[PDB]
C-alpha cells in the first residue's frame, strides 16, 4: 500500500532465471511429441550413439 | 496446439475450432492427423488409460509448487 | 609495526581495531544469510557442489545449510559449530539460535563504538540472561496427568514444527503420522526403531505409516511365499559354510577316498544343525548373514521361510516388533522365545516387492513409506519429518510446554527491561541491548510475510507490559491473537537451549581481541 519497500532484488531475479531455464527444456523436446514427431541422436563423450523418441531417455 | 503444429496445420485455427466444438456438445472431438482436421476421436479408435492423464497432472503441479519455494543459490564443496 | 620480524612467511596477525572488525563481519554475514528461511513463510535455498560431483539438494533446515557452506573466517566457524551441536541435541531451533547469536553481536559493535569496555557488556548480559531464563520458567505449563489433554499438546507441537517446512501443504495429514508413530515407542527414546523408507513415484499425499512392518529383502527359492499364523525365530549365526572352526587345523590324508569321506562329513554337520533349528517348531526363519544354497533347500523341503542378510538394524527392529529373541547355538529350545505375527505376505510398492508383516504382537517399532515426484522432495520430506519425531520425543520425556509465535520472546524481553530500569551504571545500557536482540526474532517473522513489522511489534510490546501475557502474532491474517485459543506451542527444553547457547557464543567471540594465523599448507595432491 503505502510502505513495505522490498530492498532485495535477488529473489525476484532467481525466480525469473528459473522460469527461463525450465521453459527452455520444454521447448527442446516439444518436437518429439505426437504421432508425427521425430527422434533425436545423442552422441556421448565415450562415443556411444543412441537414436530415440522416448522422452525420459532424451 | 503442439500436436496441431507437428502435423503442419494452422495451430490458431485448429484450437479455436476445438474449443468451439467442446462448448456446444460433444467432448470426444480431437485432432485427426489422418484426415487433416477435427473429427470424432472414438471413431478413429485412439484411446489411452486414465492413470496416464491423472498421474501426469498430479506430478506436474507438485513439482511447480516446489519450485516456487526457492529463493537463493549458493556454492558449496 | 616493529622493524624486527617475528613470524615465518605466510603467517599473519590482526589486532584490536582490525580483529574486532573481522569477527563482527563474519558473524552478521552468516546471520543474514539464513534469515530468509525463518518463520512460517520462509523460503528454501539451493545447495549445489563444485567438488562432490555436482550434488544438488533443496532444503530449509538451518543446520544443513551451515554444514555444507565452506566458511573460512575464524569467527564464522564458531557459529557453524553451535548449530551442528543444537541439531544433535534437540533437533529444532537451528535457525533461531544462529540468528539470535548474530543479532547480539550486531548490537555489541555499536556499544563498543560508544567507548564501553567489552567486559562491562558481558557482565551486563550475564544479569540479563539470568532474569530472562527465570521468566521463561515461570511461563511453563505442565500437563501429563490427562491423556486427552496431553494428546492435544502433541498434535499442537507437531503442527507448529511442520509449518515452516514443505510439509505445510498437507499439515493435517502429516501431523497424525508423526504423533501416532511416537506413541508406538512406549516411552523409549530409541528413534532408530523408526525406519523411514522413501521411494520415488506418486504424489506426496500417498505417504502413510504401515500398521505392521516392511522388509526390503527376498525369500529363498522354492519356499512358501505366504504364511498364516507364523512363528518367527530370529538368529544371528553363520550358515554359508559355517565350518569356520577357529583353530588352525588342516587335513593330511594319503588317499582320495578319505577326502570324499571328510567332505561328506561336512554336509552331515550342516544337516545336524538344521534339524536342531526345526526342533523349535518354527515356520519362519530370519538370519543376519548369508544362507548357502545347501541349507536353503533343507528349509525348502521342510516348508519354512528363510530371510538372509538382514543386517544388525534389520534384526534388532524385528525383535522389538514381534518380541522374539536373537538366539544362537540352538541347544535349548525351551529357553528361547519366538515371535508371532498374524500374516506374512509379499506386497508391491512402486516397482519393488517388500515383505509385509501384519497383526504383529508388540509393534514397538514401525516403518513409514514416503512418496513424491522428485528426489529433492523425498529428501526434504524425510529431513523435515526428522525434526517432528525428535521434538515430540523430547516432549514425552519432559512434558512442559511454552507458547510460541513470538509470545515467548516478548515476555522475556520485558523481564530484562524491568530489571534494566533499576540498575545504575553502564550495565543498564547493555541490558537494554539484550532486549533489542530478542525482540528482533518476532520482527523477522513478520518481515518475511510482507506485514508492517514495526506496528505489530509495537502492539505486542504494549500488550505484554499491561499484563496480556498470552498475546502474539497471527500469520494467516497479520494481526494479533491469543495462543491459548489458537494453539501455537513450543517445548520448554527447545526454547531453553536456544536462549542459553546463543547468549554464550556472543560471549566467547566478544572476549577475543587478537587473531593469529599460521602459514597454511600448500596443495600438492597425490
Ligand atoms: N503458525 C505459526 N504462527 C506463529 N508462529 C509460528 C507458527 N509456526 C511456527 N512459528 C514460529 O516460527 C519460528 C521459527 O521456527 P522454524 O521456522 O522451524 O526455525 P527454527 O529452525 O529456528 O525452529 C518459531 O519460533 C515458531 O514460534
Ligand atoms: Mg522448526
Amino acid at each position: 500500500g503505502k510502505g513495505a519497500y522490498q530492498d532485495r532484488d535477488k529473489p525476484a531475479q532467481i525466480r525469473f532465471s528459473n522460469i527461463s531455464a525450465a521453459k527452455a527444456v520444454a521447448d527442446a523436446i516439444r518436437t518429439s511429441l505426437g504421432p508425427k514427431g521425430m527422434d533425436k541422436m545423442i552422441q556421448d563423450g565415450k562415443g556411444d550413439v543412441t537414436i530415440t523418441n522416448d522422452g525420459a531417455t532424451i | 496446439s503442439t500436436l496441431a503444429e507437428n502435423a503442419g496445420l494452422n495451430p490458431i485455427s485448429t484450437v479455436t475450432e476445438l474449443r468451439n466444438r467442446h462448448a456446444q456438445g460433444e467432448k470426444t472431438a480431437g485432432i485427426n492427423v489422418r484426415k487433416g482436421g477435427i473429427s470424432n476421436i472414438l471413431e478413429e479408435l485412439v484411446v489411452q488409460p486414465l492413470l496416464v492423464s491423472v498421474s501426469a497432472l498430479t506430478l506436474a503441479t507438485e513439482t511447480v509448487r516446489s519450485i516456487l519455494k526457492i529463493d537463493d543459490v549458493v556454492n558449496t564443496r | 609495526l616493529a622493524p624486527v620480524n617475528i613470524f615465518k612467511a605466510g603467517a599473519d596477525e590482526e589486532r584490536a581495531e582490525t580483529a574486532r572488525l573481522t569477527s563482527f563481519i563474519g558473524a552478521i554475514a552468516i546471520g543474514d544469510l539464513v534469515k530468509s528461511t525463518l518463520g512460517p513463510k520462509g523460503m528454501d535455498k539451493i545447495l549445489l557442489s563444485s567438488g562432490r560431483d555436482a550434488s544438488l539438494m533443496v532444503t530449509n533446515d538451518g543446520a544443513t545449510i551451515l554444514k555444507n557452506i565452506g566458511v573460512d573466517n575464524p569467527a564464522a566457524k564458531v557459529l557453524v559449530d553451535m548449530s551442528r551441536v543444537q541439531d544433535d541435541e534437540v533437533g529444532d531451533g537451528t535457525t533461531s539460535v544462529t540468528v539470535l547469536a548474530a543479532e547480539l553481536l550486531r548490537e555489541a559493535e555499536s556499544l563498543i563504538a560508544k567507548k564501553i569496555h567489552p567486559q562491562t557488556i558481558i557482565a551486563g548480559w550475564r544479569e540479563a540472561t539470568k532474569a530472562a531464563r527465570e521468566a521463561l520458567l515461570s511461563s511453563a505449563v505442565d500437563h501429563g496427568s490427562d491423556e486427552v489433554k496431553f494428546r492435544q499438546d502433541l498434535m499442537n507441537i507437531a503442527g507448529t514444527t511442520l509449518s515452516s517446512k514443505l510439509l505445510t501443504h498437507h499439515k493435517d495429514h502429516f501431523t497424525k503420522l508423526a504423533v501416532e508413530a511416537v506413541l508406538r515407542l512406549k516411552g523409549s527414546g530409541n528413534l532408530e526403531a523408526i525406519h523411514i523408507i522413501k521411494k520415488l513415484g506418486g504424489s506426496l499425499a500417498d505417504s502413510y505409516l504401515d500398521e505392521g512392518f516392511l522388509l526390503d529383502k527376498k525369500i529363498g527359492v522354492n519356499q512358501p511365499k505366504r504364511i498364516e499364523n507364523a512363528k518367527i525365530l530370529i538368529a544371528n549365526t553363520g550358515m554359508d559354510t559355517d565350518k569356520i572352526k577357529i583353530f588352525g587345523s588342516r587335513v593330511r590324508v594319503d588317499s582320495t577316498a578319505k577326502v570324499a569321506e571328510i567332505e561328506h562329513a561336512e554336509k552331515e554337520k550342516m544337516k545336524e544343525k538344521v534339524e536342531r533349528i526345526l526342533k523349535h517348531g518354527i515356520n519362519c526363519f530370519i538370519n543376519r548373514q548369508l544362507i548357502y544354497n545347501y541349507p536353503e533347500q533343507l528349509f525348502g523341503a521342510a516348508g519354512v521361510m528363510a530371510i538372509e542378510h538382514a543386517d544388525f538394524a534389520g534384526v534388532e527392529r524385528l525383535a522389538l516388533v514381534t518380541g522374539g529373541e536373537i538366539a544362537s547355538t540352538f541347544d535349548h529350545p525351551e529357553l528361547v522365545k519366538l515371535g508371532s505375527c498374524k500374516l506374512i505376505e509379499e506386497v508391491m510398492i512402486g516397482e519393488d516387492k517388500l515383505i509385509h508383516f501384519s497383526g504383529v504382537a508388540l509393534g514397538e517399532a514401525c516403518t513409514i513409506v514416503l512418496r513424491g515426484a522428485t528426489q529433492q522432495i523425498l529428501d526434504e520430506a524425510e529431513r523435515s519429518l526428522h525434526d517432528a519425531l525428535c521434538v515430540l520425543a523430547q516432549t514425552v520425556k519432559d512434558s512442559r510446554t511454552v507458547y510460541g509465535g513470538g509470545c515467548s520472546e516478548m515476555l522475556m524481553a520485558h523481564a530484562v527491561t524491568q530489571l534494566a530500569n533499576r540498575t545504575p551504571g553502564k550495565e543498564a545500557v547493555a541490558m537494554e541491548s539484550y532486549a533489542k536482540a530478542l525482540r528482533m526474532l518476532p520482527t523477522i517473522i513478520a518481515d518475511n510475510a510482507g506485514y508492517d513489522s514495526a506496528d505489530l511489534v509495537a502492539q505486542l510490546r504494549a500488550a505484554h507490559s499491561e499484563g496480556n501475557t498470552t498475546a502474539g502474532l497471527d500469520m494467516r491474517e497479520g494481526t494479533i491473537g491469543d495462543m491459548a485459543i489458537l494453539g501455537i506451542t513450543e517445548s520448554f527444553q527447545v526454547k531453553r537451549q536456544v536462549l542459553l547457547s546463543a547468549a554464550e557464543a556472543a560471549e566467547v567471540i566478544l572476549r577475543v581481541d587478537n587473531i593469529i594465523k599460521a602459514a597454511p599448507r600448500k596443495r600438492v595432491p597425490d
